[PDB]
């Protein structure tokens, strides 16, 4: 199923960094011409990737990340950054080195890190 | 199989 975007038993809040993650990082990446394969969870049935969940045990996508930020799901920007890293790393692990989507992920991840390098201090 |  889709990853959880809310959890009443997980401590969450909205920090200055987390608002930067929502209003600068996600916004910048979402507008990128390479971002669309990351907008929604990988649908291994629709995409005919029958072994996707054999190889990838912790799926993540930008749609989930954006909803978690909207729900104040995270306690720290660190947690949100790790979700982005999981999303990109999953793509490198599952797909072929020569696939377009790997190149697209590499260009998106570089922008993600550029923006994180300018995140405000907590 | 695979993506693209």
């Amino acid at each position: 199923s889709m990853p959880e975007v809310s959890n009443p038993s997980k401590p969450g809040r909205k920090t200055n960094q987390l608002q930067y993650m929502q209003n600068v990082v996600v916004k910048t990446l979402w507008k990128h011409q390479f971002a669309w394969p990351f907008y929604q969870p990988v649908d291994a049935i629709k995409l005919n990737l029958p072994d996707y969940h054999k190889i990838i045990k912790n799926p993540m996508d930008m749609g989930t990340i954006k909803k978690r930020l909207e729900n104040n799901y995270y306690w720290s920007a660190s947690e949100c950054m790790q979700d982005f890293n999981t999303m990109f790393t999953n793509c490198y692990i599952y797909n072929k080195p020569t696939d377009d989507i790997v190149l697209m992920a590499q260009a998106l991840e570089k922008i993600f890190l550029q923006k994180v390098a300018q995140m405000p201090q907590e | 199989t695979g993506k693209f």
